[PDB]
């Protein structure tokens, strides 16, 4: 569907603009995540507000095809063969005695099939408790205390939320005893050791090159079944930075990235990591032309809510991804290919193309 | 005093008890909330 492509795009564009403000730090994002939430907050919105939401994203909720096609997407994910492997929550938070339009909410279920919740705010423990509460339950208890104190005041009125978990289990698993401790060059010229696991096995591993004419390689991952994929992707030489892929790597590649047509043996060592990132979108949505949102006069929230002034006090993401030998509670020359410096890393939806998850791993 | 129907209308003040998705945090769902909504 054209949907998942454009809120995949969307979703990358946003994860750049993130990337860009990192550093030298890891980052975990999730494209599909930020696309689903915005596009719930376009119903919510109208004049230049709405305008520009739409305009970044590059299509209109309220289009033909577009509700039904995001709601199959987020069924699909939910299905059998997630094994409590993908854990996400997309919450929009609104002041609870503030009076909504009629009708707003039967229209934002049949769309969405959820509704925006109702918060009090000026209890402000109390709803940062609750907030708190619905996102670590929504989230199997992967995201714990998503705020902290003053995170939220009495004059809070309107917070997005998107919180997920993503810890996959390998169509092949590594070895647990092939596991050990290795050499790993960070960017700034220092090398650190890391636990890197390894395995031989058949993967699809193609090169490729970007506009400059750097080399880089993408190495793809299968998840159990085939339903998602993780990508490795790095550029061949030591010298190139990580940002001479990231700035390039757009939802449109992703998406073509497909089967060799002969997969060959190859000992692949790459390390485990646990990163946990939280984004705070002003920024990076700002960037992308979302600034009416933010603005307390400014923002445009009549379609949920024309009785009182309305803007978004706080836009959060919160991702937390787990790479390790099965995925699982349980303990288990060719050519090598050796993970030993800064990759990005990308899970797709593969019946989509979705892009789910993109990270940049600066230090395992 | 009844959820029946009104599981997507939210908040409502009018209303003798509530059958929004929070309501539980507010000690002010219907009793029948669970098994409508």
């Amino acid at each position: 569907s054209y949907v998942a492509h454009l809120a995949s795009d969307f979703g990358v564009r946003v994860f750049q603009q993130v990337a860009q403000a990192s550093k030298d730090r890891n980052v975990v994002f999730s494209p599909y995540g930020v696309a689903s939430v915005l596009a719930m907050l376009q119903l919510t919105t109208g004049g230049e507000t709405q305008q520009q939401i739409q305009a970044a994203m590059g299509f209109k909720i309220d289009d033909k095809g577009m509700a039904p096609a995001l709601r199959h997407l987020y069924k699909e994910l939910m299905g059998p063969w997630n094994k409590d492997e993908i854990s996400t929550t997309d919450a929009i938070f609104v002041q609870r005695d503030l009076k909504l339009v009629q009708g707003f909410m039967p229209h934002f279920f049949r769309l969405f099939r959820s509704t925006v919740k109702q918060v009090d705010f000026s209890e402000v423990e109390r709803a940062r408790f609750i907030i708190n509460d619905w996102v670590k339950t929504h989230t199997k208890g992967m995201i714990s205390h998503l705020l902290g104190t003053g995170a939220v005041d009495q004059l809070t009125r309107l917070v997005l939320v998107n919180a997920l978990y993503f810890n996959g289990q390998w169509k092949t698993p590594f070895p647990d005893s092939s596991t050990h401790r290795r050499l790993f060059h960070k960017s700034d010229g220092s090398t650190v050791s890391v636990p890197m696991m390894a395995q031989t096995n058949k993967f699809n591993y193609t090169e490729f090159t970007t506009p400059d004419g750097h080399y880089y390689d993408i190495l793809e991952l299968p998840y159990h079944g085939d339903t998602l994929s993780m990508f490795i992707a790095a550029p061949y030489e030591k010298e190139v930075p990580l940002s001479a892929l990231t700035n390039i790597l757009s939802a449109q590649l992703i998406s073509h990235w497909k089967g060799n047509m002969t997969r060959l043996p190859r000992l692949l060592v790459l390390p485990k990591f646990s990163l946990e990132t939280e984004v705070d979108l002003r920024k990076p949505l700002e960037n992308l032309g979302m600034t009416d949102m933010f603005r307390q006069f400014q923002a445009d929230f009549t379609s949920l809510s024309d009785q009182e002034p309305l803007h978004v006090a706080l836009a959060l993401q919160k991702v937390k991804i787990e790479v390790n030998e099965s995925g699982t509670v349980a303990s288990s020359a060719p050519e090598e290919i050796i993970i030993d410096r800064p990759f990005l890393f990308v899970v797709r939806h593969n019946p989509t193309g979705t892009v789910l998850f993109m990270g940049q791993v600066m230090e395992p | 005093e009844s959820c029946k129907g009104r599981c997507t209308e939210g908040f409502n003040v009018d209303k003798k008890c509530q059958c929004d998705e929070l309501c539980s945090y507010y000690q002010s769902c219907c009793t029948d909330y669970t098994a409508e909504c």
